[PDB]
Parts: C-alpha cells; structure tokens; sequence
DNA sequence: TTAGCTCGAATCGAGCTAT
DNA sequence: ATAGCTCGATTCGAGCTAA
C-alpha cells in the first residue's frame, strides 16, 4: 500500500506479495533512516493504523533504549559524610573544576558525581545553585544523542543545518517529542506552511533550510538543549 | 487590526468630597447643624514587648532587657465627648456622567470602538444595577469604615441638593440594609434612578451624606491616618497621625469612594467576603491578595480586551465589572 | 528669491495672568472680593496597581506581593470649604496690537513682504473672526479646565478696566455658550469688537476675567500642577504638586492662553471632535496626534512660506490660523 | 559638528552656535529616545570624544539607576528558624504558590522573598533546585524593564518585532549589554551585513524587522531573558 | 521589669497559637483561655 | 566598530490545495 | 495533523564603499 511515516521512522512495504496461507500478504519492513530493523510479513486487509500499531511495539523499545544510553550525567549534593544524597540534578556537562575526591568534615556540602569513581567539589549552597542553574539538563535532553553533533554546536562556523530527517526527531507527531508542526510554528513565531518545508522531503520544488537562531530556539522550547 | 491605545487614560465618576466628623446625642441629630467638630489631640501611649521575635531575641536576658526600655510615644487621638454618643459625618457626592469617554486616547479607532462597547452596554442595560449598588453603599454606612462595627444604631440620610436646596430627602437605617445583600427597596430604587440619571448623563445631581452612628459616651472615633516622616525623637515620636481638614477629624474622600465602590460581587472566588472594591486585579488591602486573577481571565483589562477589540462580550455580571471600573477610572493602556 | 529669514521670533499678543481660584458661597458672588483664597493642602493616598502589568507582572505572587506592600504617596489637594460651594477665578487679560511685526529676524527684504502680507490680510479681513472666537472662548469658561466638567452653573463676568475703572461690564452664563459652537450673540459681539480694536492697536484692553462655578459644598477643585523632581524618599514620595502663587491656588497663565486659544475649526480632519488650539502643526497632547500634518499642505510652516514667499494664498480659514499663530507668538524660523 | 550615538543615547547639536567668553560654542544636548536629558554648552574645539565624556557621567548614573530600578525580586532559602540565609537567587518571576509565611519547625528549609512582607512556602533541596533552575534571572535582566512589554512576549500573536532604537539597548558599543553588532551577529550565526540591516536608522532604505525567533535567541544569548 | 511565659518555657501566646493551629495541639485549658484573652486584647501578631 | 548600499538567491506569509 | 503547492514581498549573504 503505502508508506507509512512515523516521526524518523518508515514503514516501507515490499513491492511484490505473496499468499501466506491463501490471504494476500505483504513485507512490511520498519526503518530508522538508513538502517533497518524489522521485517514482519503482514495481510493487505490491514489498515494504516494497524500496522502502525504491529509495528509500535519495537519503536517504543527503541525509544527506550535511546532514552537510557543517552541519559544526561547526575550530580549528587551530599553532607560531609558522603552517605545522604541531599539533592541531585541531572547536567548536560559535568563542572569545570570536578577532581577525584571523597567527602571529609572540614566542609559540609559536597557535589559528587553519580559515577562510582566519585569527582567532587566542595560547594555551599548559592555555589550549589549557581552550578545547578549553569548545567541543568532539559527533559528530553536525551534526545541529543540521537543527533549528529555538528547540528548541536553553537559555534556558528562549524554549524551544519539539520537535514529533514533529523528534523523529524524533534517535530512531527511520531517524533521523539510529540509536538506537531503547527506548535513548532507557533513557537518559533511563524507560519505552519514555512514550517512545512522546513520538513518537507524528496520534494525539491520550494524545500527550505533551517537558520541557526530558529534551530537552536526551536531546540530551546521544545526542551531538548540549553534549556539549563 | 485595531489594537489597543497605549494611552487610555479615564476620569473618575462619583466624586466624594472630604468627610468631616462632629459629635452630638442621639435624639438631637435632627438639629445636628451646630454640632461642635471632633478634634484631633495627642495622647501618650506606653507600650511592651507585644509582636513576634526571630529566635535570637527570645532569651530571656534581652527580652527583660527589653521590658526595662519600653517604647515612649504620643499618638493622634479622636475620641466622642463624654456628654456626646452619635459621630456625625458629612460629605457630599457629585455624579458626572460620561464614564465609557476616556480622557486622554491615542488611537481615534480604539476611542470610537470603546465608545460604541459602552453605548451598546448602556441601550442593553443602563447604568442601573450600578447605580443600585453604589445607593446600597451609600445607604448603609459602609464610608463610616470602622465607625460602624460596635454601633449600636446607625442612620444614614441623603439630599439631592438642586439650586443649593433639598430637593429631595432619604432617611435610612444603615444596619437593617447590611453589607452582604443587595436587595430591592423602593427609597434604594429611587436613589438607584438618581445615580442612573447622573451617571448617564441626564442631569446634575449632588447628594449631600449625613451619617449618624450611635457609638457611646467617650468612645473612639477613627478618622483617616496620614503618613508620618519618621524623623524625629524615639520619645515624640507621632507613630500615629490622624487626618483633619481645620481642627475637625476628617477621612479621606477616595476612603470613601473606594467604600462606595463596594459592588463587585461577580469575582470568581466564593461570597464568602461578599462584595469587594471594583478595582483592576480585583484587589482588597485587607486580605493582601488578588481575586480576579488575570491567570484566571477575569480582570478588567483581559475583559476589556475581548469585548472590544475582538467583540467577545463577556457576561452581563462581568460587563457590569467592566462598567464599574470604567466609572471608578484609572491610566490604562501600555505606559 | 527672497528665502524665509533664519529666525522668527514673535511675541505673545493675548497675555493673560496666573488665574487665582478662591472660594465661596453661591448668590453673595457680587460682593466676592473678600472670599478666602483656595489654599493648597497635603493629604495621604495609599493605593494598589491598577495599571497594565508587563506580562512580567502577571504572575499571581508577585502581584499579590504587591497589593501587601501597597505605594504610599502625598498629594496636595485642593479643596472647597465645606461651607462654600462656589469657586471663583479670576485673571487679568491683555489685548495688544502689532501681532504680524516680530520681534526678532534676519531678513529686512522678509520682514517687509511678511508685514505687507498681515497689513493686506487686516485690510481685506481683519481681526473680526479672531477676536469672535477668542471672545467665546472667554465667555465659555474654558480656562476653568476640569471644575467645568460636573459644575452645575456656570457664569463669567469679564469687565473692561480703563484708568482701574469698570468701563463696561459682560455677564454670560458659560454653561448656554458651549465650547463647540461659535454662535452670534450681541454681548459677544461687543466683546469681539473691543478684543479686535485690542488685536489692531487701535486702543489699549485690559480685560478682568471672573468665573463663578457649582462644583459642589466642599468638592474638589482643579489647579494646575507642577514637577516633581522625585528626590524624596518612596513613601513621602509627594507624587503630586499643586501651583500657588502667595499661598492661593492657581491656574498657570500658559494654561488660560492654551484654553482662549482653542479657536481652530479648520484643520482638515472633521471639526465635529471639536476646537483644537491653535498651533503649528495642530498638536494635541491628550489625543497624541497631529491635526494639520506637513505631509497635508495645511500646517502653518508650509502656509506661512506659500502665503509670504510665492504669494499662494490660503483660503481664509487657513490665513486665520496663520494669523493667529501670528498672535499667539512663537519661536518660528529655521535654525 | 554632527550627532553623536551611544547606544539608545544621542547627542545632537544645535544648529545655530553662540559665543562664550571670546570662543565659539554649541549648545550640546541629549536625549534617550524622545526624552531630553541634559544639555550642555560646548566649546566648538571639543572633538566627539570630549562631547562623549561630557555626558558620561549622566548616562552612568541613568545606567545605575535603571539597574537599580528594575532590578529581579530575590528569593532566599533559610531554615527552620527563619533568621540564617543559605542560599540566594534572584528569579524573573515569584514562585505561584507563594504564599503569607513565617518560617515553623516542621520543615528544614523555606524559601521566601526578600520582600518585608515576606512570601514563600516549606521546600526541598530537590524542589528548590528545580524551581532556581526554571525560575532564576539572567545577569542582565535589568534591561528588560527598559523594554516594552509586547517585544519580551513569548506569545507569537502579542508580539511586535522592536525598533531599531529598542535594539540599539542592547546591541552596540554604546549599549547595556556592551557586544558589538558583528558579535551579536556571531551569536546568531548571522551575517554582520545582515544584522547591520536590523540597526539601520530611519535615513536608510534597507531595513528589516528582526524575526520572532531570532530576537528571543539573541535575548537568551546575550543574558537579557531565558537564560536562568 | 521581667516577663512571665517566656518563649523558652513554650507559654507564650506565639507558641500556644501556632501549636493549636499548626500543629492541632490543643494546650490545657487555660492556656487556650489565655490565647483567646490575646485575641480579645487585639495586636499586630505575625512578623515578617 | 559604525553605517550603510546593490544583487541575485533563498526565505517568508497567506492564500489555496490533497489525504 | 500530514503533505505540498504558488506568488509576491521580505529577508539573507557576500561582495562593496564610507568613516
């Protein structure tokens, strides 16, 4: 039939068919861009939504699996024990002055990283906050990993702008966030049908690209980077 | 697309003038013309340690110590005479009439549209649950503030004074209309059509107020408290300083607007407090807070904004609030 | 090619005094010589926000921070006594000839042609339509600015002061002669004539000016308002000045020449808004905008340069708000 | 000479001089906008330079009173006494469950104004964390109460693009913010010609309005708004 | 010149009122009739 | 660093569509 | 909400001058 298009996924059928059993059937093969995760042989009776939902069930387990291995560093706030765990706060990079180090008396406040060999820092409170508030992670902050890293950069002369693919992670409604194009417009400002061809694809005719300003506050509203 | 005036300056409706305060016997207030005035006098007050302490002066040591220095200082008194129970206090009232006119507007196109929301309101309804409730408050002695909370009986009469005459008198009982309820009664149906008449423009009606408020032999009065510079010895200190005009206890007269402007009852939150001051953000001194939230699309300028600009007109009670407010004036628009 | 001379300056014709405002009681306004003068006063305001908050400001706890620690302020406040209710202003009006001759220039060659072009325009027109709608704006007592707003009655008296004696007297009751209408009246008349032999240098006017208004027993009453320079503290802001000359409410006389110079019907928008005061380039601070914009050939730069340098004269609407621009004064010319 | 611009500041001349003493001068004065601040009479041998420091100090005492002025309310984290202060942030916006409170016993930490009707209710580590990261104010907030309200908006359908005297707050030399017009332009990934275009004065027939976009992320990277 | 119900022995009228509203700790009887006499007296009760 | 200016190319908004 | 289009106006980058 068709393909169905979920976010950065792709449900391409085959072109040919076969007859499992004596019902028309067809190979539906699920897709991450270029890579290629699942064959499943499906009948022609299903409808579009059906085998979104046959197919639903490995790209949650993908969107597990790059949620936990793209999870954001967790820094603990500890007393001068090291045994209580106070407060703790996910960053998107780790502090500037963190050495290895294990909690004494001599200050009360600690900020140990959550990996076993511990860097710490000894901090007070405001301290603890300023850092808190510099190196904060967004909620879906994990969804940076999935990203190429010269798209993330905010360094304008090594900055590449986002194809439509990895345009699809972060709007869409099967996109990693949920947000649909018409909110992604309004939070940038602008009109849907501009927005639509920022996700436009194999259309060549009126295709645009994304500006640095527009991507990096897109990705600040849409809870993915700087949002500290 | 006809956005709103970046000045939007209004004149106030239902201009109170300065409540004096004289002092007299009840059964005599029929001749209450030559009551002697109350007087502001100085008294001394010696005081302890009475408010709350931040854990580093609950030792007992400081706070004898404390005890041994107590604070000296002379406050602003009004009391009755001791031969006098009834407080008398007069003002009087001027409605002017032309309320949806601002006084200052930058856009020609935003004046006429407002002129039209408000005219459309006054053909639907009148200046009349408006006028109703503001001869309510003026019936009951809601500008007599703290006068009324502990006496005993309180009377309240009003004249329309035309050619500098009484045109016509009202005599009211300001505890049987209470501060909850706003009822129907045929003398508060007639003042209603006075104040409709003069907020609409029709004619000029002044009403002179006379509150009597049977109180006790001696009692406290409280005028109006002024602003004290702070600059003088701990001892003379004047913590207190109460308002007067010429040696007479006086209150202010936007005291008494703001209790004459005690209609609005339509503010999203419970009638558990009753009505409240029609003020922008719907806000009350006393309780410290703010209902009609503009989270909650209630205030005056989210109201505003839908009715005119983009002919949302919101419910008769809010279009009533809205009404109120332009009656009780203020800047708007964006500074 | 004779180009415009490089500076312009004219003096004011129409110079009029600081309008003292006293007070008093209705029909003993004859004998009103001895009234007491309306003394500027102080009194206390304690208010919450009522403007547009910045959507900044919109969050609930910081406007209900604000409402607990409401702005205090000082005002001075001008009152009626609570036993006058009659306001009385009173100013001194001249009426001086000469108005197209400047007082400084550059150019002898365009001060000449600009001498013979107000000396044809007197001869072919001359102060007649001017000095009827100055006199109107003198009869109606458009210089009491808001204490005619609500006044129940009205009257001025202008008597004409030749050797310190009453030469002839005018009465006019303010509220018939309205301030959109410049009608005919023979009292009018007679005023116009002595304002235009004033505006012609024919004769010496000085003109007593006496308004009398019903703003109410013990209302409040309008003066002018000055600077604050806001060096104070915030809570003794003293957020509001009023204008006293020896300790007697006052008026500012650029005020009262503002209010008699509210003639020009003849900017190009519809008149039905009303008179606008003449000025080069029709400005209105309350309505923010330009009536007799230069992008439209009708302000009084591009009128005056047509009517003296290429002899394009306007029509004579357009040459009476160039003359009376002309009277007015100002620092006219290039830089 | 001809006017001299520092930032939202200007410096026009008179047209027609004078002479004081035996020298010539012009009358100097200056201006925020339409509003006139000072004016000074000059020698005609002063270069910009010197009319520049003239007026230096008026515009540091107008800078230090408009920091002053619309400085961000701060929010303070004591203990259960109420009287010891740990930590201090100030944010752009109150927390909305503040509420009338004096610090009891039952609760470790409270957060509350510094306002002396003092706000504030019981929390956590965690929850102050949280509520310093999403709440608190960039070190430039002041700026924002020298902006009107309908340019800081993040809502796309009350907002209107800000003029060229509303940029020049925070874009040039002569500014609040102190960045010039190519680093502003750097931050943006934006060409120097490009953003020059968006400080144009009213003499110049190329000009565009900055996009929705692009001046809230070039608030967020100067440190004027969204930048906690 | 000294004070009676001290902050340090808890019977103070602070205490007593924020323990029977807070904390719903009724005190003795007359501890609560004199935390009512406080509030019949009047006060400016509640710091910053 | 300020303050602009062409010139072709890409983008932007607001109309319509299709599925 | 997806998907895509046209069309005239606005923006955009990389040259350039001008100081």
């Amino acid at each position: 039939m068709n393909a169905i298009h979920i976010g950065p996924f792709s449900i391409t059928p085959a072109a040919r068919g076969l007859h499992y059993g004596g019902l028309p059937h067809h190979q539906w093969t699920l897709y991450y861009g270029p890579r290629e995760m699942a064959i499943k042989t499906l009948p022609d009776s299903y409808t579009s939504s059906e085998v979104r939902d046959e197919f639903s069930d490995i790209i949650a387990e993908f969107v597990i699996d790059a949620r936990h291995r793209y999870a954001p560093d967790v820094l603990e706030l500890v007393n001068s024990d090291g045994d209580a765990v106070l407060a703790r706060v996910a960053v998107s990079r780790l502090p500037e002055a963190l050495s290895g180090c294990i909690p004494d008396d001599r200050f009360p406040y600690w900020l140990l990283t959550a990996s076993r060999p511990r860097l710490g820092l000894p901090v007070t409170l405001n301290e603890y906050t300023a850092l808190a508030v510099e190196l904060s992670a967004p909620p879906l902050a994990w969804i940076t990993g999935l990203l190429p890293g010269e798209v993330l950069t905010h360094d304008a002369e090594e900055w590449r702008p986002p194809t439509s693919w990895e345009l699809r992670h972060v709007v869409g409604e099967g996109s990693f966030t949920g947000v649909s194009g018409a909110a992604a417009a309004a939070l940038l400002g602008m009109s849907a049908t501009n927005f639509r061809k920022y996700t436009a694809g194999d259309s060549a005719a009126n295709r645009q690209k994304i500006s640095f300003a527009a991507w990096h506050y897109l990705l600040d509203r849409l809870g993915v980077k700087r949002a500290s | 697309i006809l956005s709103t005036a970046s000045v939007l300056a209004f004149e106030r409706k239902l201009d109170p003038s300065d409540a004096l305060m004289s002092a007299g016997a009840w059964a005599q207030r029929d001749a209450s013309q030559e009551w002697p005035a109350v007087t502001v006098r100085e008294k001394s007050v010696r005081g302890t340690i009475s408010n709350r302490l931040k854990t580093k002066d609950r030792d007992p040591a400081k706070l004898d110590a404390s005890i041994q220095s107590p604070n000296l200082q002379t406050v602003d008194v009004a009391n009755l005479p001791s031969d006098a129970d009834t407080l008398k206090v007069r003002f009087t009232l001027r409605v002017l009439g032309g309320a949806g006119t601002p006084s200052a507007c930058n856009d020609a196109a935003y004046r006429d549209k407002l002129l039209q929301t408000v005219a459309t309101y006054v053909n639907d309804q009148g200046f009349a649950e408006l006028a109703r409730r503001y001869a309510h408050n003026l019936a009951n002695a809601r500008f007599l503030w703290r006068n009324r909370v502990g006496a005993e009986a309180v009377e309240v009469r009003i004249n329309h004074i035309r050619q500098g005459e009484v045109a016509r008198a009202w005599r009211f009982d300001a505890l049987a209309i209470g501060l909850r309820d706003f009822k129907a009664d045929a003398e508060l149906d007639a003042l209603a059509e006075l104040i409709a008449s003069g907020l609409s423009g029709s004619g000029h009606v002044l009403l002179e107020v006379v509150a009597f408020a049977r109180i006790g032999d001696g009692q406290e009065v409280f005028p109006s408290q002024e602003l004290i510079l702070d600059k003088g010895d701990k001892k003379g200190q004047k913590s207190k300083t109460l308002y007067s005009v010429r040696d007479a206890a006086a209150i202010h007269s936007q005291k008494i607007g703001n209790a004459l402007r005690t209609i609005d009852t339509w503010y999203p939150d419970e009638d558990g407090l009753g009505p409240i001051a029609v003020e922008p953000y719907g806000s009350v001194t006393s309780q410290g807070k703010a209902y009609r939230q503009p989270k909650q699309k209630l205030d005056f300028y989210t109201l505003l904004d839908n009715w005119v600009l983009r002919d949302e007109a919101p419910a008769v009670e809010q279009q009533h609030y809205v009404i109120a407010n332009l009656i009780r004036g203020g800047v708007f628009g964006e500074a």
